[PDB]
């Protein structure tokens, strides 16, 4: 139980470290929030 | 290092001006970021 658990914690480092994209659920909201501040500012260039 | 309004070569803006570590190529005069907002200018007399 300890060794399966140590091998299980072992791969949880690797899934982040080797970049499995799973943090996408945070990244995508950091992107989705930023794209709105970029969009908001960029419209000040428009003549209306 | 003061809040001033400015006009440089007709480009009008406002802010705190300061010395820059950036290096434009000899033909660029005004910097613009991702946002398309004017973050830096070459001075037309010291050329820095
Ligand atoms: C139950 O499964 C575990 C795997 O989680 C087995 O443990 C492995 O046993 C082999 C030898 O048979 C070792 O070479 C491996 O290193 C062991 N794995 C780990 C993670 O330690 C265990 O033998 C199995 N037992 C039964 C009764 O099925
Ligand atoms: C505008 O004139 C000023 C001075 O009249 C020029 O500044 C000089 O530049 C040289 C080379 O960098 C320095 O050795 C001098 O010390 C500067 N002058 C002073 C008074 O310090 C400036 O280069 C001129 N601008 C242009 C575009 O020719």
């Amino acid at each position: 139980i300890a060794n399966q658990f140590n091998s299980a914690i072992g791969k949880i480092q690797d899934s982040l470290s080797s970049t499995a994209s799973a943090l996408g659920k945070l990244q995508d909201v950091v992107n989705q929030n930023a794209q709105a501040l970029n969009t908001l500012v960029k419209q000040l260039s428009s003549n209306f | 290092n003061k809040c001033v309004n400015f006009n440089f070569n007709g480009l009008t803006g406002t802010g705190v001006l300061t010395e820059s570590n950036k290096k434009f190529l000899p033909f660029q005069q005004f910097g613009r970021d991702i946002d398309d907002t004017t973050d830096a200018v070459r001075d037309p007399q010291t050329l820095e």
